[PDB]
């Protein structure tokens, strides 16, 4: 659990969701795997450089639109 | 200079575009991919309006300008009805709705959405009306039968549908005395299916028949018994109903969708969304 | 509760569910030709010797909104069917009609000419209040 998860300072926690969002499940943990060779340490230990990395570098336009379009849609908004 | 040349590039391609539509021998992306005396009396008038100078003044002045609501009701009454259809049509609603049969409508049916007493929501063809804004039974204007449907609403079946309300025997205008044979039900689209069209068919009447089959308990809120098909409906009675009148709206999802859920509805809230060494050196790469 | 019970996954049918979502496929073909198909609709004006006419065309060909100065409602309260304020009239009658349409994005492509055009700027400036946008939406991948 990426918010929860307090060892995560919070400035690094806030920007590893941003980043990685589209990581973290509906249950709100942050889900990775790569599987990128027959051993599983490997495997996990690829999963754990990984989280390393994340931790490391982690140390709207889509808003105006929808207004531009409701905007729209008001005034398109007119039979009465 | 034998060789024509279009003036512009557009007019190439333009052809080109309309050269591209038609099938070719030659490779093309589609085929892999793909009254009188009326119209006498109006020209007087036309010319009248030629002759004024105040209308030629204001064009060589660049100031002219047209009532668009003027012009409005004039295209409504003309041409109006064939423009209804092609939305229709483009939208999927008599493929979805007749199962491919087509009709040009007759009736101008209009819809708005009452919010409560001061305005009512417009229901264009194609337009936008959140769930929140479809709370309240819409106000219709335009024997007669008024259906209303959602075409893609429904949650577990493809091709079935849900009715909003259903009114029979409509006498000419006047809607309050249609028979209730659906109760009105709140827009209910799931989250993350986009926008969902809902539309309202109109149905000229011969002669006035009961549908106590298509009657159904009010209040009603089971999704069991509203589930239904316009095709097979509309073939039981398509004797006595030619469909004349079209009004439809696309709604997404909104906070109004999980009260109709759960206050009335009595079941959870839907959600989806699209998903787009010697063993072993012969395993690995080294060997 | 036996209401509780809901479908895996849903059944949208709506031929415009993605396009209005945005996850809606436009054309990234063509990369040899210009210009980019990038746009579910788009706006064509076609200025005859006579009239002005502006259509607003989906990727499948089928022009939803369709303004021409020769409908009789448009010219009756139109002076003269060519003109700059014509080209203005018609963008509102055109907006309106999208208006009507309930399409609210297009994609218009002016050629260097035809921008330079005070007539079509003037449309185009119709177009921007009337709210119709010259430009759509990007696709969401």
């Amino acid at each position: 659990h990426l918010a929860s998860a307090d060892w995560i300072e919070e400035p690094v926690r806030q920007k590893i969701a941003l980043t990685h969002k589209n990581k973290i499940n509906k249950a709100g943990e942050l889900v990775l795997t790569s599987e990128s060779s027959r051993y599983q340490f490997r495997n996990l230990a690829e999963c754990l450089q990984k989280i390393r990395d994340m931790i490391a570098e982690a140390s709207d336009a889509r808003l105006q639109r929808l207004r531009i379009e409701k905007m729209n849609r008001e005034r398109l908004r007119q039979k009465r | 200079e034998r060789l024509e040349k279009y003036r512009s590039f557009e007019r190439y391609r333009r052809r080109a575009e309309q050269e591209a539509r038609a099938p070719h021998w030659w490779r093309t992306y589609r085929e892999h991919f793909v009254r009188t005396q009326k119209l006498l009396e109006r020209k007087h008038f036309l010319r009248e309006l030629r002759a004024n100078v105040e209308e030629e003044r204001a064009a060589r002045l660049r100031t002219a300008s047209i009532p668009l609501e003027a012009v409005r009701a004039e295209w409504e009454r003309t041409c109006g009805p064939y423009h209804k259809q092609r939305l229709a049509e483009y939208y999927g609603l008599y493929r979805d709705l007749f199962h491919g049969a087509t009709f040009v409508p007759w009736v101008p049916l209009h819809v708005a959405y009452a919010v409560g007493e001061e305005d009512l929501i417009p229901v264009y063809h194609g337009n936008e009306v959140t769930p929140t804004e479809a709370s309240r039974a819409p106000e219709v204007t335009y024997l007669w039968t008024l259906l209303f449907i959602n075409l893609d609403g429904h949650l577990l079946e493809p091709d079935a549908e849900y009715v909003h309300w259903l009114l029979t025997n409509i006498p000419s205008n006047r809607v309050a005395e249609g028979q209730e044979t659906c109760p009105y039900l709140p827009p209910f689209p799931a989250r993350g299916s986009g926008f969902h069209r809902f539309a309202f068919l109109l149905f000229k009447q011969d002669k006035p028949i009961n549908f106590s089959e298509d009657t159904r308990p009010s209040p009603c809120y089971q999704l069991a018994q509203r589930t239904f098909r316009t095709f097979d409906f509309y073939k039981r009675h398509q004797e006595a109903m030619t469909p004349a009148g079209l009004a439809f709206f696309q709604c997404r999802w909104d906070d109004s969708v999980t009260h109709t859920f759960h206050q009335l509805l009595d079941m959870r809230e839907p959600v989806f969304e699209f998903v787009r060494l010697r063993y072993l050196d012969r395993y690995r790469d080294s060997h | 509760k036996e209401n509780e019970a809901v479908a895996p996954e849903f059944t949208n049918r709506n031929p415009r569910n993605l396009e209005l979502l945005g996850v809606a496929r436009k054309e990234r073909g063509w990369a040899t030709v210009w210009p980019n198909r990038e746009f579910w609709h788009r706006l064509r004006v076609v200025k005859t010797q006579h009239h002005v006419e502006a259509f607003v065309e989906h990727l499948n060909g089928q022009v939803v909104v369709s303004a021409s100065t020769r409908e009789w409602a448009i010219k009756k309260h139109l002076y003269s069917t060519r003109n700059v304020v014509a080209c203005e009239s018609i963008g509102r009658v055109l907006a309106q009609r999208c208006l009507e349409a309930g399409i609210n994005f297009m994609v218009y492509q002016p050629t260097p000419w035809e921008a330079s055009s005070d007539s079509i700027k003037r449309l185009q400036n119709a177009m921007t209040e009337s709210g119709v946008m010259l430009r759509e939406p990007r696709r969401i991948y």
